[PDB]
């Protein structure tokens, strides 16, 4: 139970969603861009934490944040 | 529900565990042309079927790892479920039936800060308060 | 703030904070909020010498 | 079918590529934006397998790259040669080798350094070699100074040999792949042609030079009736009076061995098995029975695999034929396909290789330090205590290293050279598929030694302290005897089956005392409860030592945690702080952390050795027999608390090296505390993180910016495997240096 | 310098083989109420953190203490 | 004496090096341009990823954290 | 300062003199040291009295902070003339020997050069110029 | 006497450790731009970089020349 919030400096270059391990992250409609998209985390409780999300972002100083909360049971990644 | 014929692979000490069955487990289902082998995400090599794959991983993170293994056999036809111990299966990858990094419409903006990051406010406004200093209703 | 300026970043959050980059190109659509797309001589940390900004944060220097 | 098969001027030679570095990597041949493109042009320059992607153009760097190496081995051959000739007391030590110490490498008269210029008997001043080449040369034959100058030379233009064939099997005449690819044909000449060959022409060498050379020299000639070694083949008739039961003719004197009457070489080709007791080392007579019985069996060795005369054998279905129809019945558990698919492994990557080749060599360098101290082989080395712990030392690290190393590689076959298909449900894909169980035991094994051996050291060190020492593990307590090593001690004395070996081999199994110059070069080493603990020791932190390293191997590809971890590649810090935090998850950071095992257990390994010489084995003998060890029997009662470690082995036997200074070994104090330094500046690199110091260089970067002094070559802190890197370099430098320097000043202090 | 030098994600393969092993084993009957992890990354810093200190302090208040009150009373 | 002059630096430089942890920590609390949220993140926190370089020890915390070290060798 | 007295008159340093052996090391440098301040143990010493001694603890310190100096100017003065040239990203890796020595033979004088880098307002970045943090 | 000295310099300096420990927790938490607009406290983050870079060149002076004039004599 992560917090994947996106602010408005996403260009859609769509490199955040292509770098979840867990897929969290997914494209929805959007106006701000020429590219028309923006982030959006609709399955945050599957968000592991492992801001892999952050190193593709290309914005300077990122438009993702993922904001480390309650650790839970697959939120840890725990296979036992 | 879910169904197909479980990969050639000699069974690994990597798969499931009490996990599996008591809390939830994941099975991603996806369709090969040939008949070649593949990298089990829990250590390992085994061989994918000719019609419906079926196979059984502990946690999300494997399915995609492995589903991501895929793409590179040319194969983006896989559907990853999530099957609770009572037994119903949801369909969760992809959830809408095409890949995240297309874009839909009917699509919401899900937790999405009308701000530049730059201007969160500072911990001491959200002071004694639910929020954090991220959610922040203003802006 | 035309292609080819000399501009200053006035965005506090930017690695390039009061620093000046050569603007690459200007958006012309006026409702992606961050139309200039400056480019910068120094990476920022790992990655990127280019970002977008909008019209109000930016001051010209030459 | 073997052929030689090769390229024409495949590469140009041009200083093109000189004058633009990083040209290997096209992400370093773009442009320094920071530092860190500094440090990555170094930490890429050898890695060929990411400058190009075709094995045939990779294999090209490698055999040529193998050339320079040779090359500077023999530059520095040529070194120890050059300074044995002009810089050293070889000569005098020649005539006197008990009273004289080796000495090499005198020392410039500036900066007040030449008190290190201490006196070595025979009025020459210099530092006091360990290296033992002094004691190698004169198993050589060496008598004078022009042999080892002309060696020097030998050497340099051997050298430029080496240089020369590198450039021209890369930039002339490089070969294809198929020439590298069959191995088989490799193995028979370096079976027969160069360890065969090798030893047959060292036999030559030690029948004709060494034999005779050290024949005379232990009569006492004093290197003026010493003749030159070809003096004795110009004339065969000086070798009559030595060997009479052979004949020494050119013609007449060979015939015995082809017509088998092979008794008349019973007199120079013995078979003894002991010290000879004027020099103390092996006899040489029987070392040049050694190596002719080497060369004849691996000469015999490599005739074993099949090249192009259809006759020999294949390791391809060789190994493709260790199925699971044909096995023993107690381990036909490795599979249906078995080994097939494993020689396109051994033979399609270099990284497989070099992981087998570094285990093996670094197991070899260990057992030769086991080797050479047991039963010296070189005159004069055993009484050399300083010579004798400086070369087990030296190849136990070097043996360390390359351990390491094969682990290091093993790893990196893991994460770019492991192919599935060839792989498949063979016996390499069933051990990754049982990797649970076998670090779930590696690590209980590890846990079970570490209590066994590690906290029974914690028991004694309590019952001492409580003033109990009859409930310790003492030989005098709660015995702990070595049963069955003690029994091996036993065995390997009454076999003197092996019957015609009438001397003990090793008086360290047992039998007799052997002193030299009054100094004992060699005694039996007893075994008792200190030695049954302290063999635990060493068990466990290899083991350890193998969990580090092991499981770098078999989670490279893959983990619970990270599905993918074959896809971040071999060296990445992290994959973030999810999952708790996945922080040193590579292959590459255990191989960081197995390098600090490998100290831990070899540095433990020196010790035992160090102090077990010292209480046990070394020492002088006196005018009735009995023996003064230089501690004194130490190691049995006070090696069993790690208190006792501290203060009769740490404390005690480091006055040579603190109160050092003001004499000859005063470098041995300094180089002491440098150690001391490094290792405690290690601890910076390795107990912080470099978001700390990357915002130290942003409030630094502004105090240059301030006065327009700014460079472009922007400053980043090092990467996170950079200073972890650099945290293990210098902890292993700093902890080695004060462990060389407390050796070297304890041991020249004596003898 | 085991909890500073070596770092988490090292230590969570190795209890995730450990819980492993315990699964998979007959006669343990017992089973964790929550799960081992390897504990987290500035929980061990502080670990390592107590452990220097604790050394420090042992190893200099034993000599500061025996090495002034053995020359003297 | 002399002896206690080169002392008495050794003590100035180790009170400077743990001022400099200390005061570097503080001020770069609200954050530096390796990661300008520091405030959002709490006071104790890991780091921010591999990314930019890789932040291991980056928060406030990790300054405290480092400046025992320097205390205690003070 | 009082305790310290030349080593021309100090007992403990006499016997310095007394069993030294020469070799290059204690006598040439040994006799220059009979001019110090030496201490009650026969050990040269390094005072700041007055006048006495104005000079002497100038010698060093102007020498260094000179030379010092001259380092930095001509390392700094290279820095601009690259920057300016719009090649410093590669200028630096690849060191530009003739410029180099050019910016060195500026920093001969480069106390003369400071200051009128001062007094033109030059040396020092005005500092809103000065890439900084959120602050 | 001389295990009352180390104990409360050792005491001394954990409470230094944590003086500055809670100068980052007061940055982060409560603190604001706001109230504290124009003040003293907020004229210090206007050049924390100031005082970072010169407690930098002290603790290199000091140690460059303690530790180099130390080793010289050594
Ligand atoms: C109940 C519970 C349980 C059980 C049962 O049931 C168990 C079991 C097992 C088995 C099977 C095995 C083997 C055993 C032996 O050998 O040795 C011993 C050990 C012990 C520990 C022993 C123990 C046993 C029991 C616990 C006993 C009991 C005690 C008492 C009761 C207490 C008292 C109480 C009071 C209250 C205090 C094991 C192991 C391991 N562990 Mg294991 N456990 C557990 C718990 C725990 C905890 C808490 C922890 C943390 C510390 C751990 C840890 C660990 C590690 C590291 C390891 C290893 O290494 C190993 C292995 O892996 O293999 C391979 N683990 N495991
Ligand atoms: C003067 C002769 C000469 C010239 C002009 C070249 C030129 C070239 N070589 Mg070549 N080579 C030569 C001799 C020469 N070589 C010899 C004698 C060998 C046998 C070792 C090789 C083996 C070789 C290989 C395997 C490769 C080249 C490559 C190249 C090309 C890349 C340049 C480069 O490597 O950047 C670097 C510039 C340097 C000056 C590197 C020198 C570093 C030396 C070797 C360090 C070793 C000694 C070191 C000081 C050890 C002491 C350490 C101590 C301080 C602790 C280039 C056109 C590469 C290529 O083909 O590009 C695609 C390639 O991979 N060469
Ligand atoms: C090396 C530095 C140093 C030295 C020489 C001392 C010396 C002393 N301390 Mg100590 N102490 C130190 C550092 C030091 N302290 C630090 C950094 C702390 C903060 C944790 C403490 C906290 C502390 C406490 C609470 C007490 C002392 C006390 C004492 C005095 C009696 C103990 C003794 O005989 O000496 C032995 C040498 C030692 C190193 C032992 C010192 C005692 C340790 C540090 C107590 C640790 C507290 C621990 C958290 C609680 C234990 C857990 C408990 C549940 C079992 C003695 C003069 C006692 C006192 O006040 O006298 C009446 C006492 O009550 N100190
Ligand atoms: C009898 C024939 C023969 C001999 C003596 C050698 C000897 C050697 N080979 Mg070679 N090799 C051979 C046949 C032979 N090879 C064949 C037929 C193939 C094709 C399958 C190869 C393919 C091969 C490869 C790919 C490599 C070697 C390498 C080496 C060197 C190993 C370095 C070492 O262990 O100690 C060093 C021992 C030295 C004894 C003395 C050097 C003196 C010269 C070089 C050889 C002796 C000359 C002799 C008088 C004639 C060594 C000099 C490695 C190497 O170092 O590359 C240069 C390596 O990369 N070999
Ligand atoms: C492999 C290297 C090697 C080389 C180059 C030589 C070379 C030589 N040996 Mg020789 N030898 C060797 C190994 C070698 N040996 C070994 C392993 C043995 C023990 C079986 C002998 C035992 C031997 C005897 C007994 C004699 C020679 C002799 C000779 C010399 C003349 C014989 C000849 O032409 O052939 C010649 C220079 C003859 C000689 O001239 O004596 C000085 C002589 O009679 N050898
Ligand atoms: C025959 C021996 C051998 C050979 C050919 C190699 C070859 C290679 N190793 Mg390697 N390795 C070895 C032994 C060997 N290793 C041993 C004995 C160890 C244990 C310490 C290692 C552990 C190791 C690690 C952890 C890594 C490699 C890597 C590499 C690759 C790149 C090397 C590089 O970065 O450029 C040259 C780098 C340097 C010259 C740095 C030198 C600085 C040293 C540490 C200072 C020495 C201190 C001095 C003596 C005082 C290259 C293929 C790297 C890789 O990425 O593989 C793909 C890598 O990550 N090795
Ligand atoms: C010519 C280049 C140059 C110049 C003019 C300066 C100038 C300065 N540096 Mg700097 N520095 C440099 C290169 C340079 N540095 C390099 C290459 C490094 C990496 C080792 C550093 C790392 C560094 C640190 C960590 C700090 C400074 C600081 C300072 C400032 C005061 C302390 C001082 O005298 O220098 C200090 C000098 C060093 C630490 C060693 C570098 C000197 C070598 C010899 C550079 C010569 C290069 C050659 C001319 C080309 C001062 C303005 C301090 C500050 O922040 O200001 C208050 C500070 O903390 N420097
Ligand atoms: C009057 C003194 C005082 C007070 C009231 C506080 C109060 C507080 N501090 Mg603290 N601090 C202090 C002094 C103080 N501090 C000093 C002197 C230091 C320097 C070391 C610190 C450095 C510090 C840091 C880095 C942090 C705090 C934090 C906190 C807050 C949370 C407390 C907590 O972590 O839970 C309870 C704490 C514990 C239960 C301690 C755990 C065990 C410790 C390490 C003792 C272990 C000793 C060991 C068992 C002895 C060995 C026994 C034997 C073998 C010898 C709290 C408001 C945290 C914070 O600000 O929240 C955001 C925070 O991260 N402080
Ligand atoms: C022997 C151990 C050792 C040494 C020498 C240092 C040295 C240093 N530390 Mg460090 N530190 C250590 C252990 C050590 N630390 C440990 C275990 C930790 C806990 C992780 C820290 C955590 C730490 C932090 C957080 C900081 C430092 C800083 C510094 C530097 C500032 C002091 C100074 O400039 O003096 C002068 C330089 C020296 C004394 C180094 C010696 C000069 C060498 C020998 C030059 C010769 C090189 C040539 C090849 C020979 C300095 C290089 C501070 C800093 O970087 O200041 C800006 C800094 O903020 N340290
Ligand atoms: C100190 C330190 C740094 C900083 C280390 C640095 C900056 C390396 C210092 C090497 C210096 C910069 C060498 C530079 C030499 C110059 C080129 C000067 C030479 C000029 C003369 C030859 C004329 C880290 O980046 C780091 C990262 C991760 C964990 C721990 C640490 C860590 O402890
Ligand atoms: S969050 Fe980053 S990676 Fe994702 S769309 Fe926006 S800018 Fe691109
Ligand atoms: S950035 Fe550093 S602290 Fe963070 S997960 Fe990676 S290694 Fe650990
Ligand atoms: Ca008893």
């Amino acid at each position: 139970s992560h917090t994947v919030k996106i602010y408005d400096t996403c260009i859609g270059c769509t490199q955040c969603v292509r770098a979840c391990p867990t897929d969290v992250l997914e494209m929805v409609p959007w106006d701000g861009c020429r590219a028309g998209q923006i982030a959006s985390s609709p399955r945050t409780e599957d968000c592991v934490g492992c801001k892999r999300c952050e190193t593709a972002c290309p914005t300077d100083f990122l438009s993702i944040r993922v904001y480390l909360g309650a650790e839970t049971t697959r939120s840890m990644g725990l296979a036992y | 529900t879910l169904s197909g014929q479980t990969p050639i692979f000699g069974g690994s000490t990597g798969g499931l565990l009490k996990k599996a069955e008591v809390e939830e487990k994941y099975a991603i289902t996806w369709t090969s042309p040939k008949e070649q082998v593949f990298e089990m995400p829990t250590g390992g090599a085994a061989i994918m079927r000719q019609g419906q794959n079926l196979l059984y991983l502990a946690r999300k993170e494997q399915c995609i790892a492995l589903g991501g293994q895929l793409r590179k056999f040319k194969i983006t036809d896989y559907k990853i479920y999530r099957i609770y111990p009572n037994g119903e299966t949801v369909y969760i990858h992809p959830a809408d039936g095409v890949f995240p990094e297309k874009v839909n419409q009917g699509r919401e903006k899900v937790r999405y800060n009308d701000r530049r990051i730059g201007q969160n406010p500072s911990p001491s406004k959200v002071k004694f308060s639910g929020i954090a200093t991220y959610d922040a209703p203003n802006s | 703030v035309q292609r080819g300026s000399k501009v200053r970043i006035l965005r506090p959050e930017s690695y390039w904070f009061q620093d000046v980059g050569t603007v690459a190109s200007i958006e012309q659509g006026g409702t992606s909020r961050y139309p200039v797309i400056v480019r910068f001589d120094k990476v920022n940390y790992a990655g990127v010498n280019t970002n977008n900004f909008a019209q109000d944060e930016l001051v010209e220097v030459e | 079918e073997v052929r030689v098969v090769v390229d024409n001027d495949p590469v140009p030679t041009s200083f093109q590529k000189w004058s633009q570095p990083g040209h290997f990597d096209r992400t370093l041949a773009k442009g320094a934006k920071t530092t860190t493109w500094i440090w990555n042009l170094h930490a890429n320059a050898h890695d060929f397998d990411t400058h190009t992607s075709d094995l045939e153009d990779i294999s090209r760097k490698i055999f040529a790259a193998h050339f320079g190496h040779l090359a500077v081995v023999f530059i520095w051959l040529s070194g120890m040669y050059f300074h044995g000739a002009r810089f050293s007391n070889f000569e005098a030590w020649m005539a006197n080798p008990t009273g004289i110490k080796p000495s090499a490498q005198v020392v410039w008269p500036i900066f007040g350094q030449e008190i290190l210029n201490g006196d070595m008997g025979g009025g020459f001043h210099g530092i006091q070699i360990t290296s033992g080449l002094f004691q190698m040369w004169r198993a050589a034959g060496f008598t004078n100074t022009f042999q080892l100058y002309c060696t020097a030379i030998g050497g340099l233009v051997m050298a430029a040999l080496m240089l020369f064939a590198g450039w021209f099997h890369y930039h002339k005449r490089a070969p294809k792949l198929e020439w590298f690819q069959n191995t088989q044909s490799m193995l028979n000449h370096h079976l027969a042609g160069l360890l065969g060959l090798g030893s047959l022409g060292w036999t030559g060498h030690l029948i004709h030079v060494s034999l005779p050379t050290n024949k005379l020299l232990d009569t006492g000639v004093a290197l003026k009736d010493i003749p030159l070694p070809h003096e004795f083949i110009l004339n065969p008739s000086l070798m009559n009076k030595l060997y009479p039961h052979a004949d020494w003719g050119f013609v007449k004197g060979v015939v015995p061995f082809f017509t088998l009457q092979w008794g008349h070489f019973t007199d120079f080709l013995t078979f003894k098995g002991g010290l000879n007791p004027v020099t103390g080392g092996l006899w040489l007579t029987d070392v040049a029975h050694h190596h002719l019985a080497i060369a004849v069996m691996f000469i015999i060795a490599g005739h074993m695999y099949r090249t192009n005369w259809g006759i020999g054998h294949s390791i391809k279905e060789m190994l493709d034929d260790a199925r699971t129809p044909n096995m023993l019945p107690f381990l036909s558990f490795i599979g249906p396909v078995g080994h097939k698919g494993l020689f396109e492994v051994l033979t399609t990557s270099w990284h497989a290789q070099l992981s087998i080749n570094l285990a093996m060599l670094g197991s070899l360098s260990i057992i030769i330090a086991h080797h050479m101290y047991a039963m010296p082989p070189y005159p004069y080395l055993a009484t050399d205590y300083g010579t004798v712990v400086s070369l087990f030392t030296h190849h136990v690290w070097i043996g360390g290293f390359l351990i390491v190393g094969g682990a290091a590689h093993a790893a990196i076959y893991m994460v770019r050279d492991y192919d599935p298909e060839q792989n498949f449900n063979n016996v390499l894909d069933r051990v990754l598929r049982h990797r649970d169980a076998i670090i779930s035991h590696l690590a209980w094994v590890c846990q079970f030694l570490g209590f066994h051996s590690f906290a029974m050291y914690c028991h004694n060190d309590t019952m001492r302290a409580f003033g109990r020492p009859q409930d310790m593990f003492s030989d005098t307590g709660i015995q702990l005897q070595p049963v069955f090593a003690q029994w091996l001690q036993h065995i390997h004395t009454m076999t003197i089956a092996a019957p015609n070996l009438h001397d003990p081999v090793s008086y360290a199994f047992g039998g007799g005392v052997v002193a030299v110059g009054g100094k004992v070069a060699m005694m039996p080493i007893t075994l008792g409860t200190a030695d049954f603990l302290i063999h635990h020791i060493h068990a466990f932190t290899i083991h350890v030592t193998v969990l580090v390293l092991l499981k770098g191997v078999l989670f490279a590809r893959s983990s619970r945690l990270i599905p993918d971890k074959a896809n971040l590649g071999f060296r990445f810090p992290c994959d973030g702080p999810g999952r708790g935090g996945t922080c040193q998850v590579s292959a590459w950071d255990h191989v960081f952390l197995g390098l600090f095992w490998m100290y831990n257990s070899l540095s433990m390994v020196i010790f035992h050795f160090f102090w077990k010489m010292q209480s046990d084995v070394w020492g002088t003998v006196g005018a009735d027999g009995v023996v003064t060890h230089i501690t004194g029997g130490n190691f049995a009662t006070s090696s069993i608390t790690n208190n006792g470690w501290l203060r009769d082995f740490l404390w005690a036997q480091s006055t040579q090296v603190i109160t050092s200074y003001n004499t000859s070994l005063s470098a041995y104090g300094l180089m002491f505390l440098g150690g001391h330094f490094i290792f405690g500046f290690s601890l910076m690199f390795l107990f912080s993180g470099r978001g700390y110091w990357q915002e130290l260089i942003e409030s630094i970067v502004w105090a240059h910016n301030k006065l327009k002094v700014a460079p472009a070559i922007q400053p980043r802190a090092l990467s996170i495997i950079h200073g972890r890197a650099v945290g293990v370099a210098h902890y292993l430098l700093g902890g080695i240096v004060t462990t060389w320097a407390f050796f070297l000043a304890r041991m020249t202090a004596f003898g | 310098f085991m909890f500073l030098i070596t770092w988490r994600g090292y230590w969570q393969e190795l209890i995730e083989t450990l819980a492993w092993a315990h699964e998979q084993t007959p006669l343990s009957f017992g089973y964790w109420r929550d799960k081992p992890v390897a504990l987290s990354i500035v929980q061990a810093r502080l670990v390592g953190l107590t452990h220097f200190t604790v050394g420090y302090i042992a190893t200099y208040g034993a000599f500061l203490i025996a090495s002034t009150a053995s020359k003297f009373g | 004496g002399p002896g206690d002059f080169y002392v008495h630096h050794a003590i100035a430089l180790g009170l400077h090096v743990t001022t400099l942890i200390l005061v570097k920590g503080a001020l770069d609390a609200r954050g530096s341009k390796l990661m300008p949220d520091k405030k959002d993140f709490g006071y104790a926190f890991p780091c921010d990823g591999p990314g930019r370089g890789g932040t291991c020890d980056i928060s406030a915390w990790d300054a405290s954290y480092l400046a025992v070290f320097w205390m205690l060798n003070t | 300062n009082t305790t310290l007295v030349p080593c021309y008159k100090s007992p403990a340093f006499v016997e310095r003199m007394k069993n030294a052996p020469d070799s290059y090391y204690t006598t040439k440098p040994l006799k220059a040291y009979s001019q110090l301040l030496c201490g009650e143990d026969g050990l040269p010493r390094i005072a700041l009295d007055r006048l006495s001694l104005a000079v002497d603890v100038a010698i060093p310190i102007a020498i260094f902070l000179y030379t010092a100096g001259f380092i930095g100017w001509s390392g700094r003065s290279y820095l601009q003339a690259i920057k300016k040239q719009d090649k410093a990203e590669e200028k630096e890796v690849f060191i530009d020997v003739p410029l180099f020595i050019s910016c060195m033979v500026m920093a001969l004088f480069w106390p003369m050069a400071v200051i009128k880098e001062l007094l033109a307002g030059e040396l020092v970045a005005k500092d809103e110029e000065i890439p900084i943090s959120v602050r | 006497m001389a295990a009352l000295y180390t104990h409360h310099q050792y005491i001394a300096g954990f409470l230094m450790v944590g003086a500055f420990s809670h100068a980052a927790i007061f940055w982060i938490k409560d603190y604001d731009p706001e109230q504290n607009k124009g003040n003293v406290l907020e004229r210090v983050l206007k050049h924390k970089e100031a005082i970072i870079a010169h407690l930098s060149w002290v603790s290199l002076f000091l140690g460059f020349h303690t530790l180099g004039l130390y080793v010289h004599n050594d």
